[PDB]
DNA sequence: GCATCCGTGAGTAGAGGGAAGCACAATTTAACACTTTTGTCAAG
DNA sequence: CTTGACAAAAGTGTTAAATTGTGCTATACTGGGAGCCGTCACGGATGC
């Protein structure tokens, strides 16, 4: 199937992002009856809720990186292993 | 403890009454000479909360020691005044009315 | 300094009064000075005769006459006391009892009518205002083709706005003609039956065109009685409504035959008669007399439609954008329209008041309630789109505002729904609407200007003058004609060569219905008066306009409105010839009424002894604040004992120099790049401009404060402010107001005020704090008025108004109001905007000392450096020619007047430069100096560029470069010459209203909104900057997740996050983690009000509370 | 329903819509108790349905409800949430922020690619919380509260405050923005240099990306606050780090105008 | 341009990982008052003041210079989070 | 009665209530027609509804009648004086017991609230509510001052004795938010009220001496 | 049709 | 097909703007006279 | 540490004055008023 950009954006799973685009009354009516849940996958929904966007420094690929100097590392490593 | 999803659904009449702290029975807003909220109106302190933090509408409690207390004379709960942004009321209709979103 | 004039065209007539579009139209409407018995049926007089007499249907109220009284207060008092300059209106009415036959007459007070000043503006609530004229489609009968189906036409009947519905006549595919009223379609045959028409009459008149008549010969409705057809028609027009004759005849008569509900207008009636070739008795579609409806215009309209379809030569379609089909509604017509609406409401109240209460004992005074009339009049002058705040930055600004034409407003077009056809330049705009002066943007083509020689006629059509040509010779007879009349003649161009009064050229350039043609002199019937009639006043002030591109010429004329008056303003070196008339017609300067001798000269007054012996004293306006904040003053220009003729100048107004318009300065300009400080329209200036007070302007700001009554107590204006030191109270007088002449800076107090604090519970911490220091609290707090950041100056005036003063109408609960005026002198600085008349504009980016600027070999430095890269892409060569003529006049000490399209040419400019070289270089030879060594080096390169002829002497080669406008220029920093000759000359540059000192703003924390809790906006509110949707997209594309989250929460509406962020910084810590924004909480509550359940969940789908248990029962 | 600086009150349109529904609901209760005929009851019920519609979505069905004395329709719940002026597009996808300013721009030819010119007066307000801490650290002010009172009055500011402001901004960057922001290059980060005057100085080589010239254009300034925000701006958004076009890969900061003419 | 920006981008697989490492290291330095730095006394960044030459107060500048030396270790799942903070506090009281 | 604050359908429904009342009280023995007696009740019901429901801020019926009389009197004086009357002129014509002060106070009462969604300017993007700040929630500057004062006050209390500090913290209300009198403080600590008075004053004087030598608590007032 | 509540009420009482 | 109905149309800034009266009954408010509190001046 | 013993302040009770709420009026009267086309142009969905 082939769609235009306007119709493709309005058929997305997230009702939060679709409602903020246009045709808000129609989007909200259909989402309420079906009991839809928004999983907060895209960028628009995280902006509305004031959360960190899943891109750039907020992506899970680099978000959990740790930094530590060698002096701290040697003390941490030894103390736990020898105990 | 962290939000991960948001759900939207229809609200039953029983759920709407569970949200409300009271029923609005009069269309009066505030008194014309004292400028104070009127009882059972759209700005009643017994329904939506006090105008100022830890102070009832009868000048009997003015302290934070009475947290979660309801005055026995005015019926206003002694708490923070910021609850007036979150507490809701309800109106009981004499006859049912349809929601225009699901009609038009 | 003598003035040299160019040109060959001899104008036979001068320019008309430039404000007569405003002044004359309002005089006709009021008719205040004409005796009542000789008043015409126009203006408010026609309104009275339309609503009256009022009949109960036996009580009759009749109108006799009206009058206007003297204004209660003068114009100066109205501005100071926030009043309206108006005159009382009285009406003479009589009440006649049809039963008894007794008449009582008395004069009733109807209200106040705002008065127009001598310059053509109004004072509404103490503020100057201008009513802008409106352009719209003229009423009449029009014929256009059907776009859906070729070969078919539609006939339309258009009344005045809000004076009847539109009528459409269309031939349906079945052949039956239809008539459409109020979105309802119905057969025209039914309507014709009501008008007493037979088939024999219809066949005789409309049966000689073709098969069209076959659709107008129904027989089921024909035999029906016209009264029976009337009741059938009423059913179609009004479905459901019960079919009663009293409800039916009162509907058909009021639809097309009621003069009080349907009005074709004087313009519409005139157009219909001209097009249809008939004579209309009134301004209605039909006339109802003797209990029967009589046709007036329907049959001639249908005859034209049938003939047009057949294809007879005498019938043609109508162009709706043709300027003969569009008319102008002036201020007089717009006010009268609202006057009639208010008068109609008054009659309704009178009718209902005479059918109840004291029927026998009634008087015209008791029946009349004038409040609805006063309400409608005050609404038009206050809350109408066409009533606009007056623009008076300079005298030219206010002159242009009164000549503007707008297609918007009530009954006009919409800015968003306007198409391309209405915004285009029509061929009929020639000589009537200026083709270049318009605002670029969403209003392009919708707001325009009247041409210089054009004038609006009685019917509202613009006319332009022409010269009659008979037998090949041009006469002095001038004829004003409309666009429709102009299409019947061949009109030549004003630049046609003439030997006396006879055309000399064998080939003549002319126009035929707007198209250019070449004709013989014997075929010419009319000639143009001057090239100036094609353009407006602002465009006529641009010299060498023919060398400038139209797009850039739009900017040049528009920006002259934004020039600010200067303390040393001077007239331009090169003028067009309209400078004197602009000052004269703006009423800003002062002129002698007749011949006489000046007796007393002062900075505040001038007294003149006229020849007949009377003494007249003229007070001068000094240091007055306009609507825009610029200072307007008048400087005397005569001495005691000087003899003056009639019309001689007495005192110069703002932005004028000896009666000539003066919007800027004349400066020496070099066109060359300079170290990247000329990059992208930037301008480099010299410090010598500031030393001689060039481009220095004076501005005044106004501050206001009020003292009110409160339940807690009255606010007091006092000097005793609690917890204030003597340093802060130094400049206040005993009454608490700042003294006149004191210098004020940001944070200083202008007027002191105390308020009662009210009841409250001092925090426990402040309780201990006040107990340790033993300081009893006061019952008042500081609520004084202070200087806003980035402002200040010198206090020059204080105004105090108190309750009970004569003419002071304060709001209830207000005790007094104090106003303070602060004046500052602004010098040129980096960031200020400069422009010339050819559309070149830029900001000042660098100010250099005198020893750094390039200089002439005689030691004279230039003032302004302009980048040559701005010329080739903009194609505005007029500034180059102006610079060349400026250089010649600099050494010859003379000024010039070159009219547009007929003025100075290069052969004339180059011969003036030859004389200027003999004084620029001949002076050097006499002093004993030859040719510089550095000049020899530059001349060697000049011949390599092909600029000078090889083999000539150094002096001859220097003269060749001078004739091209180029001189040898030395560098001030090094002393070495520029490697190439540079164009140097004199140019006229203006200083614009947009200044950096009024635009810089910053904020750390400030006020917040009520509901969204987000920062407010605007510099006046100390607001923040808007981070819109497209700005959020930019941060997302960068991947700056944490930067984006800060602006969404920590800096806008996360209340707990913004309080904690501030406290962390002042303690030397890092800002904490953000939280949920307040705007999302508002969205959830608003969705619950729509009976929608919105819940936030977690990884395990369990509900998560984002209200901290403050809303859970 | 709040009072203003004067004495008059201001209230929202939702209060009127709620009043209409209550008034008609209470009248129907009284009519039912009196045993009114069905014709009167049916009119009241039809009016109650229309009152609920106006509160939820005004103007969707029938003529919109307007306030007496005016023709302006009342704003309903649906109007609040939808449109360009609705809650989503005006308050959720975009906001007004603190620590921001605006001024006219001029060309600075002596600046480096990573530098801009910031007026001193703008920088004092933009970095006010940082400056108050710095003045307290030195002997300029005894505490933060006394430090803030000194900056309120222009004539009360000493010359040592400007020396402290230099130390505050050492190494920090700010964001410059020009509307409309067609692409991500409409926002860039620069290391500010304090200048005398009231206009911002812009590097010549970044004008093309901003599409900015010097005939009246203005710009906005923003201050990242935390260490994370400063690190992202200095690494990912610095002007000297974005030299190629993201759309085509060709250079975007390159010689132009007088620079090409001279070379 | 930031000094050594070309070399810093070549130390990580993703350009956004470098920003995370720099930002977290800057927070560590501010928490302990620059007492945990791996820089030599002659390598400390300095700023010029009227009184004299003092230490640079910008922690982001310190973190970028520390990464160029190569004495810092970064990665995912290096040490338990609780063990890291408690050990750092014991070594560098503040 | 249209154009006085109620819609046409609302006026009809209120009039229908008056019609029902007239049926119960009507007496046909008097030989008067029904419309003669029912007109009084229908008009009364409409008039009372206007005085009770036409204003956002309800005003009592007695004051509504006063406002209508005041406006009607001013209109008659305006057409006779040829100008807007002053408060003194209105008060004199109003009757005994009226002065200019009462006229102005009544006019202030009769003022209706303005809408927050009133458009300002031709472009439909600016409204009244965009210019009204919120004065209820404390600003970040005010919130930070309270925290700084509290931490400095508790730092100075540490110079006092353990018993002396507790007395001041209870006699001023720094716990639970409520001030405690010499009786309840005495009840909690088992001492008389004259004793607490002296030690409460004694601890206050020691704080004054410390403050004067450092000047660390003066800027907060 | 039926777009005017006032017209609808007038028709009903006319029966 | 072709008729009817419905939602959509760039950004930032400024700057002005901003029509009854009466009587009678309930109900609330303000003045004022005691009366218990509760801080205090002085001893011991 | 405690007793005494006022003196002003806070608390209580009664009551008249002011304010607010409610009912009623008898010639006969019986279906609204306002509006008025540069009606915005164009897809998309739906009904038939
Ligand atoms: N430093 C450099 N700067 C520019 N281009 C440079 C440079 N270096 C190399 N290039 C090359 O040169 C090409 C352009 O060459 P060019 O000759 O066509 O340029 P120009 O002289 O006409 O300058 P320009 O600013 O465009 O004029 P304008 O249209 O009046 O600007 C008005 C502005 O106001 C704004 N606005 C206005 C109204 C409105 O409703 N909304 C609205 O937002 C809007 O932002 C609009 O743009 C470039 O693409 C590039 O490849
Ligand atoms: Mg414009
Ligand atoms: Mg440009
Ligand atoms: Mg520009
Ligand atoms: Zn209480």
């Amino acid at each position: 199937l082939l769609m235009g950009v306007t119709k493709s954006a309005l058929s997305t799973k997230s009702w939060l992002s679709a409602a903020s685009f246009q045709n808000t009354t129609h989007v909200l009516t259909e989402a309420a009856i079906a009991g839809k849940k928004d999983e907060l996958i895209g960028l628009k929904e995280n902006v509305i809720l004031g959360r960190l966007i899943p891109a750039g420094t907020g992506s899970d690929f680099v978000r959990f990186t740790q930094v530590v100097d060698q002096k701290t590392l040697k003390a941490i490593e030894e103390a736990r292993k020898e105990a | 403890k962290e939000v991960r999803k948001v759900r939207i659904a229809l609200a039953s009449p029983e759920k709407i009454r569970s949200w409300s702290y009271g029923e609005v029975e009069k269309p009066e807003t505030i008194n014309y000479r004292t400028l104070k909220p009127e009882r059972d109106g759209l700005f009643d302190e017994r329904i939506f909360g006090p105008i100022k933090d830890y102070e009832c509408a009868c000048g009997k409690y003015k302290r934070q020691r009475f947290e979660g207390k309801v005055c026995e004379r005015c019926g206003v709960e002694v708490t923070k005044s910021i609850v007036r942004r979150y507490r809701m009321g309800h109106i009981e209709l004499a006859t049912p009315a349809a929601h225009i979103w699901f009609v038009k | 300094m003598e003035i040299k004039r160019f040109g060959r065209i001899r104008e036979v007539i001068p320019l008309p009064p430039l404000t007569e579009i405003q002044v004359e139209s309002y005089r006709r409407a009021l008719q205040a000075d004409v005796p009542p018995e000789k008043r015409e049926n126009v203006g408010i007089q026609a309104a009275f005769r339309e609503t009256f007499p009022i009949e109960e249907e036996g009580l009759v109220l009749d109108f006799l006459e009206y009058r206007l009284g003297e204004p209660p207060f003068p114009q100066d008092e109205c501005r100071e006391k926030d009043l309206t300059y108006q005159a009382p209106l009285y009406a003479r009415l009589q009440l006649i009892h049809k039963d008894t036959g007794l008449i009582k007459e008395d004069e009733v007070f109807l209200g106040h009518i705002p008065l127009m000043t001598e310059d053509g503006s109004f004072i509404i609530n103490g503020a100057d205002r201008v009513i802008v004229s409106q352009i719209h489609r003229s009423p009449g009968v029009y014929f256009t083709p059907d776009p859906a189906r070729p070969g078919r036409y539609i006939a339309s009947i258009i009344p005045l706005p809000k004076r009847g519905p539109w009528i459409d006549l269309e031939v349906e595919p079945n052949g039956v003609v239809s008539m459409k009223v109020n979105k309802r379609k119905f057969p025209l045959v039914l309507l014709l039956r009501v008008l007493g028409y037979d088939q024999e009459t219809l066949a005789r008149e409309l049966g000689a065109y073709g098969e069209l008549v076959q659709g107008l010969m129904d027989e089921s409705v024909f035999a029906m009685r016209p009264e029976e057809a009337l009741i059938r028609l009423f059913t179609l027009l009004r479905p459901g409504d019960p079919p009663k004759r009293d409800k039916a005849v009162a509907y058909v008569y009021g639809l097309i035959a009621d003069p009080r509900r349907y009005d074709l207008g004087e313009a519409g009636r005139y157009k219909a008669e001209e097009k249809l070739g008939i004579r209309l008795s009134g301004r209605t579609l039909a006339r109802f007399e003797d209990g029967e409806f009589k046709d007036e215009v329907f049959l001639p309209t249908l005859r034209y439609l049938f003939a047009l379809t057949a294809g007879v030569p005498g019938h043609e379609v109508d162009d709706i954008d043709h300027l003969g089909n569009r008319r102008i509604r002036t201020v007089g017509e717009l006010m009268t329209d609202q006057f009639r609406v208010g008068l109609a409401r008054l009659a309704r109240g009178v009718r209902e008041r005479m059918l109840m209460g004291s029927e026998d004992s009634l008087t015209p005074a008791k029946l009349v309630n004038s409040r609805p009339l006063e309400a409608a009049i005050r609404e038009f002058f206050s809350r109408s789109q066409l009533s606009q705040f007056k623009d008076e930055t300079n005298p030219l600004s206010s002159l242009r505002h009164k000549r503007r034409i707008s297609a918007l407003g009530p009954g006009g077009l919409t800015r968003e729904r306007a198409g391309f056809d209405v915004r285009d330049v029509h061929r009929t705009h020639y000589g009537r609407i200026c083709p270049v002066e318009t605002p670029e943007g969403a209003n392009i083509g919708l707001i325009t200007s009247l041409a210089a020689y054009a004038r609006v006629d009685e019917l509202g059509f613009i006319r332009t003058p022409y010269r009659r040509v008979v037998g090949g010779v041009v006469t002095d007879e001038v004829v004003y004609m409309t666009a429709t009349e102009e299409d019947r003649y061949t009109i030549a161009q004003a630049n046609t060569p003439l030997e006396g009064n006879r055309i000399a050229a064998e080939r003549v350039v002319a126009r035929r219905k707007g198209e250019p043609v070449i004709v013989s002199p014997e075929e010419v019937e009319f000639m143009d008066v001057s090239p100036k009639q094609v353009f407006s006043v602002n465009t006529n002030l641009i010299p060498f306009l023919e060398h400038d591109d139209a797009n850039r010429a739009l900017m040049g004329s528009n920006m002259q409105t934004q020039a600010v008056p200067l303390i040393r303003a001077q007239a331009p070196v090169v003028m067009t010839g309209l400078e004197e008339r602009v000052v004269r017609d703006s009423l800003a300067a002062l002129y002698a009424e007749e011949d006489g001798e000046v007796a007393k000269v002062d900075g505040n007054r001038i007294v003149v002894r006229y020849e007949d012996g009377r003494l007249v004293e003229y007070p001068l306006r000094r240091f007055y604040r306009s609507n825009q904040g610029t200072a307007l003053d008048q400087r005397p220009r005569v001495v005691v004992g000087q003899r003056v003729r009639k019309g001689d100048l007495l005192a110069d107004g703002p932005a004028s120099e000896n009666g000539f318009l003066a919007l800027g300065q004349n400066v020496l300009v070099a066109i060359m790049p300079f170290d990247g400080y000329n990059f992208e329209d930037a301008i480099v200036i010299s410090e010598e401009l500031l030393k001689r007070d060039f481009y220095t302007s004076i501005h005044i700001e106004r501050y206001e404060i009020e003292a009110r009554d409160t339940k807690l107590g009255p606010e007091r204006i006092t000097r005793d402010i609690p917890h204030l030191s003597e340093a802060a109270l130094r400049d206040l007088d005993e009454e608490g107001v700042v003294r006149i002449g004191a210098e004020v800076k940001p944070g200083d107090i202008l007027v002191g005020r105390t308020s009662f604090k009210g009841e409250s519970e001092p925090t426990p911490e402040e309780r201990l704090l006040r107990s340790i220091f033993g300081e009893k609290a006061r019952d008042v707090k500081d609520t004084s008025l202070r200087v806003p950041p980035g402002e200040g100056g010198i206090v020059v005036r204080t105004v105090r108004l108190r309750r009970g003063d004569p003419g002071v109408e304060l709001k209830p609960g207000v005790r007094e109001v104090v106003r303070v005026y602060v004046a500052q002198k602004r010098k040129l600085q980096v960031g200020d905007k400069l422009a010339n008349r050819h559309g070149n504009k830029g900001v000042v980016a660098k100010i250099l000392p005198v020893e750094d600027m390039p200089h002439l070999p005689d030691g004279t430095p230039v003032d302004v450096i302009l980048n040559p890269l701005g010329v080739p892409s903009r194609m505005n060569l007029g500034q180059i020619l102006e610079t060349h003529l400026g250089l010649a006049g600099y050494f010859l000490g003379q000024r010039y007047i070159s009219p547009i399209f007929d003025g100075a040419k290069e052969p004339e400019i180059k011969e003036l430069l030859a004389q200027a070289f003999e004084v620029y270089f001949g002076k050097r030879k006499g002093e004993g100096f030859g040719v510089d060594k550095r000049e020899v080096e530059v001349l060697r390169r000049a011949e390599k560029l092909g600029l000078v002829t090889p083999g000539k002497t150094p002096e001859e080669q220097l003269k060749e470069l001078f004739l091209q406008g180029k001189v040898v220029l030395y560098d001030g920093r090094t002393g070495e010459p520029i490697e190439g000759p540079i164009v140097v000359g004199q140019m006229f540059i203006m200083k614009l209203y947009h200044m950096v000192e009024d635009k810089m703003h910053a904020r750390s924390t400030g006020p917040y909104s009520l509901i969204t809790q987000q920062p407010l906006g605007g510099k006046a509110q100390f607001g923040g900057q808007r981070f819109g949707e497209m700005e959020v997209w930019a941060l997302e594309a960068y991947g700056a997740a944490h930067t984006l989250q800060e602006m969404l929460t920590l800096k806008s509406d996360d209340i707990e996050g913004r309080n904690a962020a501030y406290e962390a910084i002042i303690k030397g810590e890092d800002v904490p983690e953000p939280s949920v924004p307040e705007s999302f909480r508002v969205l959830v509550k608003e969705l619950q009000a729509l009976a929608l359940d919105v819940q936030t969940l977690d990884e395990k789908d369990n509900p998560v509370d984002i209200f901290e248990g403050l809303a859970s029962k | 329903m709040v009072q203003v600086d004067g004495g008059r009150f201001a209230t929202s349109d939702l209060n009127d819509l709620y009043r209409r529904l209550i008034n008609r609901n209470n009248r129907l209760k009284k009519l039912l108790a009196q045993g009114a005929p069905e014709i009167i009851i049916r009119n009241e019920k039809r009016m109650l349905q229309e009152a609920v519609d106006a509160l939820l979505d005004n103007g969707r069905r029938g003529a919109p409800v307007t306030n007496p004395g005016s023709d302006r329709p009342l704003r309903s719940l649906t109007d609040i949430l939808s449109g360009k002026q609705g809650r989503f597009r005006q308050n959720l996808l975009g906001k007004r922020v603190d620590y921001s300013g605006r001024s006219v721009i001029v060309v600075g030819p002596q600046l480096k690619l990573h530098q801009c010119g910031l007026p001193k007066r703008m920088a004092l307000e933009l970095f006010k919380p940082f400056l108050l801490k710095k003045m307290e650290e030195k002997g300029i002010a005894p505490n933060v509260k006394a430090a803030r009172r000194m900056l309120e009055r222009q004539r009360d500011i000493k010359d040592e405050v400007w020396d402290a402001l230099e130390e505050v901004i050492h190494g920090k960057v700010v964001l410059l923005n020009r509307a409309p922001t067609l692409h991500r290059l409409g926002i860039q980060a620069f290391q500010p240099v304090l200048v005398e005057g009231q206009s911002i100085q812009l590097h010549p080589l970044v004008c093309e990306a901003f599409n900015a010239d010097f005939d009246g254009d203005q710009m906005a300034v923003h201050v990242p606050l935390s260490s994370f925000a400063q690190a992202e701006a200095r690494i990912q958004m610095l002007s000297a780090h974005n030299l190629l076009s993201p759309a085509s890969g060709e250079p975007l900061a390159k010689p132009s105008r007088d620079i090409i003419l001279g070379l | 341009a930031e000094p050594g920006i070309d070399k810093l981008f070549g130390m990580v697989d993703s350009k956004y990982r470098l920003t995370v490492v720099v930002a977290k290291r800057a927070q560590q330095l501010l928490r302990h008052g620059f007492k945990n730095t791996v820089l030599e006394p002659e390598e400390r960044p300095k700023m010029q003041t009227l009184e004299g030459l003092f230490d640079d107060p910008n922690a982001v500048t310190w973190a970028m210079k520390e990464l160029l030396t190569g004495r810092l270790v970064f990665g995912e799942n290096l040490v338990p989070e609780d063990r890291l903070q408690k050990e750092m506090e014991r070594l560098y009281p503040v | 009665y249209t154009g006085r604050g109620l819609s046409f359908l609302d006026l009809i429904q209120e009039g229908n209530q008056g019609l029902i009342r007239a049926v119960e009280k009507f007496e046909y023995k008097r030989r008067f027609k029904f419309s003669t007696y029912a007109t009084w009740w229908i008009r009364q019901a409409i008039n009372r509804a206007i005085a009770d429901q036409a204003r956002t801020i309800r005003i009592p019926v007695h004051m509504v009648e006063t406002i209508n009389k005041l406006s009607r009197t001013a209109r008659q004086l305006q057409q006779e004086l040829g100008r807007e009357p002053t408060y003194e002129e209105i008060a004199e014509a109003m009757g005994p017991g009226w002065d200019a002060k009462r006229v102005e106070e009544t006019l202030k009462i009769a003022q209706e609230p303005v809408s927050l969604e009133t458009p300002i300017g031709d472009e439909k993007d600016s409204f009244y509510g965009d210019f009204i700040p919120d004065e209820h929630l404390p600003s970040p500057v005010d919130a930070a001052t309270q925290s700084l004062l509290s931490e400095e006050l508790e730092k100075a209390l540490s110079k006092l004795s353990e018993r002396e500090a507790m007395v001041l913290k209870l006699r001023k209300g720094l716990i639970d938010g409520r001030e405690h009198t010499l009786e309840e403080v005495g009840a909690f600590f088992g001492v008389t009220r004259e004793r607490i008075r002296q030690i409460e004053n004694k601890a206050l004087r020691k704080l004054k001496y410390h403050e004067s030598r450092t000047r660390k608590l003066r800027d907060f007032l | 049709s039926t777009s005017d509540p006032v017209r609808q009420y007038l028709h009903e009482i006319g029966q």
